[PDB]
């Protein structure tokens, strides 16, 4: 869903606009999420 | 697609009478509209007379208007030009014409599709 | 697997014979009725035609296709591309009946005409091949959808509506003829 | 008013393959019943898999035949729908018309020998790696393979594996390019007692996982 | 924005028999009322049954008459709705205008002699595949038939059947090809006593069961 | 209801796409429903 | 149903888009499920 | 009749980023399973996040050294993704595709000397309304700034505020009109002992709240 | 897009015959009209005779109808203008043409695509 921007539904079945994906995992927005913020020893404010 | 089968030339001399006809190929149910041209010697060709094929809506040319007849033949689909009092300058190359495409009257004489091989009709004094 | 071979039986080993694992399958593309709708080239048209199926392309994809069979069923759809209006007689029609606007005629847009047409033929299926005459190489007149007429045709396009297809018959690639196996230039980018 | 529209660029013009329908001009026509017309076939893949059809060896035979010779290779040919053995086939007639296929295809094997006439034959499959194939089957022990002797069952089926590193592989090889991008399958007479012409047929058909993908048009016409 | 749209190619064109509308020009407008207006046909085979009309034989007359002579058989036609015989015919000339049809055809017999004059008659179908009909009633008692005399109730019918090949035939007879697709029917005069010139006026109409298929306009306009 | 193929209603009204009847029986499809068939006098089959 | 790939229904009657069967079985789906499979005699794993 | 439309004018046309589909034409295709391939990414700026790059400082090295001089002003750069210390990065090679850009910009700094060497930084930024930066860390501790030494944590990380009048900025400066729109950002060496030749490694990426706004395609292609 | 290769020109005298050939770059699944315009000396270009790729659908001058054949080769994608029983007038620079827009019979010869470089062709006497 990017750079659509029509609500009507396809007049087009899903299996005639674009292909299938069978089966038989973001890596870097969990790693951008893990990141350490904060501080480290003591703070004196 | 189509091709013109003409028929009925020949010689004559002035004040003789001929008659041309032509019939198409093809029996199609369009409202083609036969014509007829003549290509004078040593000038080039020229209009004459057309006729339309639902009614017979005829054109003619000013040289000829009231000594040249064209008419149509709905049963046998074809169609002919009764050249009457012909005139020393008559003789030419004489072509009929198909313009299947536009029927109007205003354009009736400008843009033929088919022509089919011309007949020699040479009348002498 | 052993088996006796002279009784014909259909016989499937699997790759699990030998620790193996059958792995799951689509056949949507081998599909019948799938792969024969397609419009497909008719190379011979006059200014009146004959709708026959078998005067496609001997080795195009439904071409051949239809060769493998011995008996067929199906609508059509046509795309015609022609000079004035094209008329259109059923199967069984009079010559005579191309010339009259009584029949379905269409009067031409620009491009061209995208028709579809039932299936007229008096016989429950059509055939490929018939072993014998019709009268009192060649199959019967009657084995056609129709015909169409114009001043003159350019293209003609069919393409099978609802195909069902009987009895296959040989089919057969291109021969090789010294090589190991049929070498050909295959599509690659440039540079 | 009315609804105003936006007649879109780029679309309209005719596809041969697209999935949209044309327009009627012939209503209320029915047709005469064809109920349980016999022999149907909805898929080409099962006419393929039912029906086994012949491979063609030297000479244009459907069969090897046992050599009193020290060679014990009778037959090998690349893993490929367009290879020259299945130049006659109806699962290569097939493919021809498909881009891409994957799956399994089988081999049969059967012995028309008299009764008189034993023998005990092998076949490999030799995965692509090496140059040449091997030429004896003490060599081509080490790839998969499978022995049989001739009996009361004069049939045997061995399913060539589809092993490869794409999940798709080309029904088509590309040019002149040698050593074929499948392996081979080498054909062996282990040992045979009194079978000086007695011959073995081989046909293939398509296995159960057998598939292809892309419909073409790829001949000359 | 507004709905974008496909103006597809191909689509469009005026075809003579589309099954669509025209947009109308002139609103509310009531016609004169014709409740119960008497002679309705909504089919043209309603008509074709009930009303059956004559056969035209040699000398252009609906009858046969009755020979003084060692020939016995009256009248012979093809089954066609070409034929000769029905030329002037209404199922003739309904189904000029269609391509197939298929169904039973009645034959009606009407004797108009007088009292004292008493005849037997015969009526035979003769399939196709013989080259020549048969001439006698002892060669054609062979085929389907019926018999019947002359007595108080003056009229026959006698229905003849669809038996062929194709669940449909054509109501036009190709070529010169002879030879005609369907069979004949022949009349015979099985004997008569005291009839010499009394005739026997001969008409048809549909069956149950007819049927025209497809329509046409197939004559020179 | 002969020669038309669309399921959509149509867009515009009744009134104006063709006239109306006003009102203040099919002959041929009775006279040939009431037609003679069977037989006449007794049977012997 | 084979590459047709719209949602929407059509436009015509089915009595007008293709013609109709009338009444009064895949051999080769049945004739390759029923194809024999497994071994035969004894298996000495 | 049929439904009428008014096909409008300006509309239709292709626009090369709309936000509407094609039509198909080759339907029914799988494609092979890629479930949990690692290494995927669906935002530019998860990347730009959690893998910073390198500045260049002169001589095109990505650190600064200490320096045996009066000096103690180790490098000074705009607070521009079009600076010529950014212009090897990551973050920048991203934001040179977009119109306008709003938030925070991480810097790192690590220490690469020696264990018996030791050092005290500082990194000021310098907010837009002086012509030219101080270079002193005495006058530029009146910004907003951060000091730190160097031990057992190698790595140093300073945020550089977005602090401005519009709420949002161009990724890109004008023409060669002077004094950048936003600050710039000055590292200080305030001591060191027996630091001669160590180096201090300089590298950028986004922040919490890092924002790229409107894209665009601006390279001479 | 398409270049054309064309074969067969040459030198002889009158009464022989001539072929020539022309094969067209790419092959391309279109309805392309093959035809051959020729360019006497000191004259300027004229049609000669054109061939539709579908059919064997053949126009042809006035000047050359019984004489000169065209066909296609279905297979080598090839056409072949046989010219038989030369003149001395057949002396001209001949060209073919490609006409890959429109494919009707009535405009088979005014307005052609790709022409590729002309052979010469000069009869003596």
């Amino acid at each position: 869903s990017g750079n659509t921007g029509s609500i009507i539904n396809n007049y087009y079945m899903q299996q005639y606009q674009n292909s299938m994906d069978t089966q038989l995992n973001d890596w870097f927005s969990k790693l951008a999420s893990s990141a350490f913020s904060g501080l480290f020893g003591a703070l004196l404010a | 697609q189509v091709q013109l089968q003409e028929s009925g030339g020949g010689l004559v001399q002035a004040g003789d009478s001929l008659r041309l006809s032509c019939v198409p190929s093809v029996r199609t149910s369009d409202n083609y509209i036969m014509g007829w041209f003549r290509q004078p010697p040593g000038k080039e060709r020229e209009f004459v007379a057309a006729i339309r094929r639902s009614d017979g809506t005829t054109k003619y040319a000013a040289s000829v208007k009231g000594r040249f007849a064209i008419s149509r033949d709905v049963a046998k689909n074809a169609a002919y030009l009764q050249m009457n009092s012909l005139k020393a300058e008559d003789t030419a190359v004489y072509y009929c014409a198909a313009k299947y495409q536009s029927t109007f009257y205003s354009t009736m004489d400008v843009q033929y599709d088919y022509w089919g091989q011309g007949t020699q009709v040479t009348v002498s004094s | 697997t052993t088996s006796a071979g002279e009784s014909a039986d259909p016989v499937t080993t699997t790759v699990e014979n030998y620790g193996g694992e059958t792995q799951v399958q689509r056949r949507h593309h081998t599909d019948v009725g799938f792969i024969m709708d397609r419009f497909v080239k008719i190379n011979n048209t006059n200014p009146t035609h004959v709708i026959d199926l078998m005067q496609t392309h001997q080795h195009g994809l439904v071409g051949a296709l239809l060769r493998a069979a011995t008996y067929y069923f199906s609508d059509l759809e046509i795309v015609v591309r022609h000079e004035g209006n094209l008329t259109w007689v059923p199967n069984g029609a009079p010559e005579a009946a191309l010339s009259n606007a009584g029949n379905p005629t269409a009067y031409n847009k620009a491009p061209f005409t995208r028709l579809a047409l039932p299936y007229t033929a008096p016989h429950r299926v059509l055939a490929t091949v018939y072993n014998g005459t019709s009268k009192y190489t060649q199959l019967p007149a009657s084995f056609n959808f129709g015909a169409i007429r114009a001043t003159d045709i350019s293209e003609l396009l069919v393409r099978m509506k609802r195909a069902e297809l009987y009895c296959p018959r040989p089919l057969l690639a291109v021969e090789v003829t010294a090589q190991d196996r049929h070498k050909q230039k295959i599509i690659a980018p440039a540079k | 008013g009315i609804v105003p529209v936006a007649c879109s660029d780029g679309y309209g013009g005719l596809v041969t393959t697209d999935p949209k329908t044309a327009d009627p001009v012939y209503g209320k026509v029915y047709n005469p019943p064809r109920t349980n017309y016999p022999g149907r076939f909805t898929n080409l893949l099962d006419v393929a898999e039912a029906c086994p059809t012949f491979l063609c060896f030297d000479d244009g035979k459907p069969y090897v035949v046992t050599r009193e010779d020290e060679q014990r290779l009778l037959a090998k040919f690349d893993v490929s729908l367009a290879a020259k053995h299945m130049s006659n086939t109806y699962l290569s007639g097939i493919a021809q018309y498909y881009a891409q296929y994957s799956g399994t295809i089988n081999l049969h094997f059967m012995f028309t020998g008299s009764t008189d006439s034993k023998a005990r034959y092998m076949v490999a499959y030799v995965p692509p790696g090496v140059e040449t194939p091997p030429d004896t089957p003490e060599r081509a022990a080490h790839c998969i393979h499978a022995e049989w002797d001739t009996g009361l069952n004069s049939k045997f089926t061995f399913s060539i594996p589809y092993v490869s590193a794409a999940d798709y592989a080309y029904t088509a090889s590309d040019v002149a390019e040698t050593t074929n991008v499948q392996g081979w399958v080498c054909i062996y007479q282990i040992t045979h007692g009194k079978a000086q012409n007695d011959t073995l047929v081989v046909s293939v058909s398509a296995g159960k996982d057998f598939e292809l993908r892309l419909p073409i048009d790829p001949r000359t016409q």
